[PDB]
């Protein structure tokens, strides 16, 4: 049978697919390490990939695979369900199989994204340095009406540190934090002025590797079910800009604590799409 | 550099890094010491080097040697650690070393 | 002429003697560098080497010896007096008069203890690392009612680190972290979740290779407090379980603190054998 993450409904996601809406026709880009294409509870429709010598259809890491699934996971019979299953699925590989992964690379994967006329864009992946190249091709990204999600990172709290990765930390780009199957934020989710909405980022099962599942746990889990959550918002309202479509993931937040801590709370997409 | 933002499940990691002076003496023994690592004493007169490295471990007596006082060399995940540290799992089996370098 | 260790008095050691329980048949293994069984103020009557060259009874390294000196030095007119004067001391060689040793020698010391009857092993050594092999030799020997006793480390702490080596940090295992005359943590002492109880390590005299004597530092010499001190109470109790003189060592310490760096504090053998 099919199991359905706890990430689906607490989101409300479920809402919005009964509501007939799952992202159909939205595309979305998860630059990562790549897909696994032949996974029966995905569907991979294209890409492209930064990594000499290997194609973006396959996943020698896993964790690509992990976050597209609760980006996309097929609403069929077996396996699990995505936040938006009947999105357009695009894999842009621009880490390797350790997980690791040059700027520019990543800047390239994001042109692409953009050059492709991508819907939203989801990195699940974090640097602790800026750069110039990076910020401007988020922000080019942004300014051509692409959704930018990032995950913001996994250094926990300390005082007032903000520690917030990039790109997540750019604005334009999402930066989403975790929370687990009680509301409650993760201790690893990073903080700070730059956080902008949490999401399931504990314990979340996923699709994994040569046709399998795993449970995983960051905000590489988080930032899926943001970027899912654009998608199913997209496919109710087709012409909504990118901005508005990202202020009304934040706008429509349920509130859990300070900003700080939780940016504007943990993402509604039912309330979202309203 | 960029990492997976996916949270680790490494037990804990070890960075042989040179420290201690004459007057704030470390506590080790040349077995327990890092191999690459060199030693000294109060007077700055050359002891050994240590001995073990971090893959592949071995015992060592655990006590402080008097002659020593000093040296000269979670969601952590092998991407996100620090290279001139050695990254181990549960039941401290190695696993990788460090891919980061540490921030200024 | 006999001099009183300040760890004998500080861990109410002599207290128990004065009850008199002194550790008679009970036997207490150091696995070590060798005992100089020809000291006049130790007696070694038995043991094994389990490395290439040297016998059991001789010490070319000198911590072996004031490990054991530490336990059962004998209650005479000459030099110090142990944790537990009438223990029956057995020198299990696996580490050369350099102090060094295989996982692989260890081992074979960890069995031979359990084999031959050994009533408590004391393991002032350790790796940073770990193998199955040793882990289930330990396991084992604590199976077999075997009460087993390691040194915590002396890699001193590091924000939330754990610095606990092994095989101190196994579960079957004992892990003892160290402090001073005063009762305060040595700052080399080792920490982390799985330390359990402090002893004497910080300045610690006892007998030295070349019949005479010697003030040594490290859990190295924390441990054997805590080997001598669950042969005395064995010896008031021979019934109690490997388990139970575990418990007794642990639940009646005293309190110094934060557990991650004293674990469950100093131990009081008055209390425990109580
Ligand atoms: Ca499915
Ligand atoms: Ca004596």
């Amino acid at each position: 049978a099919q199991t359905v993450p706890y990430g689906i409904p607490l989101i409300k996601a479920d809402k919005v697919q009964a509501q007939g809406f799952k992202g159909a026709n939205v595309k979305v880009a998860v630059l990562d390490t790549g897909i696994q294409a032949s996974h029966p509870d995905l569907n991979v429709v294209g890409g492209a990939s930064f990594v000499a010598g290997e194609a973006y259809n396959t996943d020698g890491n896993g964790h690509g695979t992990h976050v597209a699934g609760t980006v996309a996971a097929l609403d069929n019979t077996t396996g699990v369900l995505g936040v938006a299953p009947s999105v357009s699925l695009y894999a842009v590989k621009v880490l390797n199989s350790s997980g690791s992964g040059s700027y520019s690379g990543i800047v390239s994967g994001i042109e692409w994204a953009t050059t492709n006329g991508m819907d939203v864009i989801n990195m699940s992946l974090g640097g602790a340095s800026g750069s110039t190249a990076m910020k401007q091709a988020v922000d080019n990204a942004y300014a051509r009406g692409v959704v930018v999600v990032a995950a913001a990172g996994n250094s926990g709290n300390s005082g007032s540190t903000n520690t917030i990765g990039y790109p997540a930390k750019y604005d334009s780009v999402i930066a989403v934090g975790a929370v687990d199957s009680n509301s409650n934020r993760a201790s690893f989710s990073s903080v700070g002025a730059e956080l902008e909405v949490m999401a399931p980022g504990a314990g979340v099962y996923s699709t994994y590797p040569t046709n399998t599942y795993a449970t995983l746990n960051g905000t590489s889990m988080a930032s899926p079910h943001v970027a899912g959550a654009a998608a199913l918002i997209l496919s109710k309202h087709p012409n909504l800009s990118a901005s508005q479509v990202r202020n009304r993931l934040s706008s429509t937040a349920t509130y859990l604590g300070s900003s700080f801590y939780y940016g504007k709370g943990l993402i509604n997409v039912e309330a979202a799409a309203q | 550099k960029a990492c997976t933002r996916e949270c680790g499940n490494l037990g804990f990691g070890i960075c042989p890094r040179s420290e201690g002076s004459p007057l704030n003496p470390i506590c080790i023994n040349c077995c327990s010491g890092y191999k690459g690592c060199n030693y000294y004493n109060s007077f700055g007169k050359f002891i050994c080097e240590g001995e073990s490295d971090p893959k592949r471990p071995n015992a060592c007596t655990f006590n402080c040697d008097p002659n020593i006082a000093y040296s000269r060399c979670g969601c952590t995940t092998c991407c996100t650690g620090y290279k001139g540290c050695y990254y181990f799992g549960k039941d401290g089996k190695f696993v990788c070393e460090g891919e980061s370098d540490e921030p200024k």
